[PDB]
């Protein structure tokens, strides 16, 4: 199994940067397990944001965070990090870190096993 | 090894059903990576019904 739980999560202005972070307490070696991070919204169906494979090499994201958003993580440390730039307000959303029982990649959450306790994440100007 | 994994699911699939239990399932996960819990939690997360589509299981749990 992996325990997951997220931190760092807040409120932050429009354009902002804001980075959380899940720590993992996996029963074998950290990379085996492909991680993911996943938002829902208000009253909204929980979707896909970022995935990285077990030893880090490969990340992936959802077209909208893009070039916004980076995805990595430290097998020493059993962590992985969400670096949120330019936030929008589209981004607003309980974001929760997700585990596979695999290394390799899925934007599905039917791909993932173990889920984090979510944090919420508030975009607003003040 | 997936690969083989499925062909070793259709190979005690008896009737060809595309279905098995999740117990047949764990016995043989366990012979061939995952822990038991997570063999154990992994078919719970993928459906709540005895009966498992083994193939969709792979696909989406182990693909």
């Amino acid at each position: 199994q992996v325990q997951l739980q997220e931190s760092g999560g807040g409120t932050v202005q429009p354009g902002g940067s804001l980075k959380l972070s899940c720590s993992a307490a996996p029963e074998r070696a950290f990379s085996n397990y492909a991680m993911g991070w996943f938002r829902q919204a208000p009253g909204q169906e929980r979707e896909f944001v970022a995935g990285i494979t077990g030893s880090g090499r490969s990340q992936y994201y959802a077209d909208s965070v893009k070039g916004r958003f980076t995805i990595s993580r430290d097998n020493a440390m059993n962590a992985v990090y969400l670096q949120m730039n330019s936030v929008k307000a589209e981004d607003t959303a309980v974001y929760y870190c997700a585990a596979r029982v695999v290394p390799v990649f899925s934007d599905s959450t039917k791909g993932y096993v173990y889920w984090g306790q979510g944090t919420q994440v508030t975009v607003s100007s003040h | 090894n997936v690969e083989e994994l499925i062909k070793m699911f259709a190979h005690f699939d008896n009737n060809s059903t595309g279905y098995l239990t999740k117990s047949q399932m764990k016995n043989i996960l366990t012979t061939w990576a995952l822990t038991d819990q997570e063999a154990i939690d992994a078919l719970n997360a993928f459906s709540s019904e005895d009966n498992i589509d083994y193939k969709l299981f792979c696909e989406d749990i182990l693909q």
